[PDB]
């Protein structure tokens, strides 16, 4: 079930004996331009590849009968690892502030309330806070999404300090016992620095335990300073893949783990807020190679 | 930075990565390292800017009176088309939207919003309203009052889902049981920063209403819009604004000299 570029490049090794050090090479650079045309940025599917050529050695598939399959075990192997092994969600506590944050339109605001509907349905109860002020209809877009899902929304005013977010925040999630707070943020570039400051500020005072870099799969070699900037200008805690209903192959997955090391908590699946599920890490891997 | 006036061995090897780092792709980027190695010129700066402006081209004045705007969830179709009210009312055009996102949350509201804030006319329906009704609708209106331009919205859809694909050419056969000459523009809106799912959104949105023309948004970012460039070579679609922000004025008529001049930076 490989992409016809991988086919080629591992299927011509196939009954051919054992190879040289200038097979793997030439299939290295196949499997390099593999990764390339399903997204994965230039410099990280290269890292990539250097680690896949150094396993291969040591696992000594210059003396294997089978290089072919050796070298496509490993590549699985290691591309499954890359993007966290294994499933793994938040850690959550008695009191859960999370922001939702990323790049305009990559589904956030949407993801928020699958997040609130999936933690409701596991015994918390969540709040959610319309923080974006700059979007038309962007509060009402989840006021109507929380009363769909049964879940309060908090709406933050035009102007309104961090402080006073915090505040209001604090009061209602006391006197109701909302115990995961999501808030959801208004897209912005990476390189917009006043609204990357503001999105820092609002970190250092509401002091959420997650910070979820909400990236669509559909994003390309972008996502590596996409990823590198909010964790270094704000601070990511780890990342949701959105419209994985898409065909988009989501080597950008690859790109924002390997320069944030932060665990892909989910994965979105639906415009509909069940579409929310655990992000496999062994799933993607297939699809990036598939 | 790509070393112009260097050797051409060093040169080739930054304009591949630059090529690829912008999200051209591994089969445009061969194709324009293969054409300029078999060019033989001094002024490499020049020779491969003309080569890539070259694959770009298959005031912006409409075709007809009926735009379709279609792409998939996120892009910037609404923002879009506010910015297309605000474009076209500035050169003296009488321009009304539709807002045929009846599916998701506040989808109308927002274009309705925009519509306020342009003094621009807004035909809405409530949620869950037939988008293709409402669209027969518009158009009739845009006839009987004398509008230039209508602007018809689209909910977010992925090319995926052949249903809603089908949906869409609903929209555009109601459009033309209103008026047959229409709708003679269907854009599609494509995000910057989007890899290469970009050619497979193109080729579908274009098999089921045949595009006649791309938007690209978010070009104020960092994404460099790359895949245009497959885009253009395989499907021969025009590109014809590119977004730069967030407000009505933030458009621009495409600028293929300009787009080239970035893509390499
Ligand atoms: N098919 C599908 N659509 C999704 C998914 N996640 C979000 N969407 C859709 O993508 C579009 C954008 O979602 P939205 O939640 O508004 O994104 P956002 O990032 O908040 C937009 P902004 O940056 O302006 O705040 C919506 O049409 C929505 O239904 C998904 O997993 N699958
Ligand atoms: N920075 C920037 N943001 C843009 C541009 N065009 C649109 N956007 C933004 O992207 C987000 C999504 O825009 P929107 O117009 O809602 O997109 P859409 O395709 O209609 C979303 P849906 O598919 O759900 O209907 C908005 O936050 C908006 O302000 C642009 O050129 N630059
Ligand atoms: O809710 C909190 O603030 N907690 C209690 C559970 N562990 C970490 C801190
Ligand atoms: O849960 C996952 O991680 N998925 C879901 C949909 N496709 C790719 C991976
Ligand atoms: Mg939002
Ligand atoms: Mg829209």
């Amino acid at each position: 079930q490989l992409s016809a570029r991988l086919q080629e490049a591992i299927g011509r090794l196939r009954g051919r004996g054992r190879i040289t050090e200038e097979d793997l090479k030439a299939t290295l650079r196949e499997i390099r331009r593999a990764l390339m045309d399903a997204d994965v940025n230039l410099e990280v599917a290269r890292d990539f590849v250097e680690r896949v050529r150094e396993e291969a050695l040591g696992k000594q598939v210059l003396e294997s009968l089978t290089p072919a399959e050796v070298i496509l075990a490993t590549v699985y192997e290691a591309l499954k690892e890359a993007l966290g092994g294994e499933a793994r969600l938040p850690v959550l506590k008695d009191r859960n502030l999370w922001f939702l944050v990323g790049l305009q339109g990559s589904g956030k605001t949407t993801t928020a309330a699958k997040l609130a509907l999936y933690y409701k349905g596991k015994g918390r109860r969540p709040l959610l806070v319309a923080a974006d002020t700059q979007r038309p209809a962007a509060r009402e877009q989840l006021r109507l999404l929380g009363e769909k899902v049964g879940v309060p929304v908090l709406e933050v005013m035009d102007g309104e300090s961090p402080e006073s977010i915090r505040r209001r925040v604090e009061e209602k999630a006391r006197l109701e016992a909302r115990d995961l707070i999501l808030v959801d943020t208004a897209g912005r570039l990476q390189i917009d620095e006043p609204l990357m400051g503001e999105l820092a500020r609002l970190k250092e005072v509401l002091g959420p335990d997650e910070v979820l870099l909400v990236l669509d799969a559909m994003t390309g070699q972008e996502a590596l300073s996409v990823a590198r900037a909010f964790d270094e200008k704000v601070g990511v805690t780890g990342l949701v893949l959105t419209k994985l209903d898409g065909d988009a192959r989501g080597g950008a997955a690859l790109s924002a783990r390997h320069v944030t090391g932060k665990p892909i908590y989910f994965a979105g699946v639906s415009e509909k807020p069940e579409g929310l599920e655990p992000f496999y890490p062994e799933r993607l891997a297939g699809r990036i190679l598939g | 930075a790509i070393p112009w006036g260097g050797n051409l061995e060093e040169v080739l090897e930054e304009l591949e990565m630059a090529l690829l780092a912008a999200d051209v792709g591994l089969s445009a980027t061969e194709e324009i390292l293969q054409e300029v190695r078999a060019s033989g010129r001094k002024d490499l700066k020049e020779a491969v800017k003309e080569k890539l402006v070259g694959m770009l081209e298959p005031p912006v004045e409409p075709k007809g009176r009926v735009v379709l705007v279609v792409g998939v969830n996120g892009v910037g179709k609404t923002t879009t088309i506010a910015k297309l009210g605000r474009y076209y009312q500035n050169l003296g055009k009488k321009v009304m939207f539709c807002a045929g996102d009846t599916f998701r949350a506040a989808g109308g509201t927002q274009l309705s919003e925009w519509g306020k804030r342009l003094s621009i006319p807004v035909i809405q329906g409530p949620e869950g309203t037939d988008p293709a009704a409402l669209a027969y609708d518009a158009v009739q209106a845009m006839k009987a009052r004398g509008y230039d331009l209508l602007f018809v919205d689209t909910a977010g859809r992925l090319h995926t889902k052949h249903n809603l694909m089908e949906e869409l050419k609903k929209v555009k056969r109601a459009i033309a049981k209103a008026d047959p000459e229409e709708p003679k523009e269907v854009w599609l809106v494509l995000d910057a920063v989007t890899g290469q799912n970009g050619l497979e959104q193109a080729k579908k949105f274009h098999e089921a209403v045949g595009l006649t023309g791309v938007i690209v948004t978010k070009l104020d970012g960092t994404a460099k819009g790359g895949v245009l460039i497959p885009i253009v070579r395989t499907l021969k679609v025009p590109i014809k604004f590119v977004g730069v922000g967030e407000g009505p004025d933030d458009l621009q008529p495409f600028d293929p000299e300009a787009f080239v001049e970035a893509l390499l930076e």
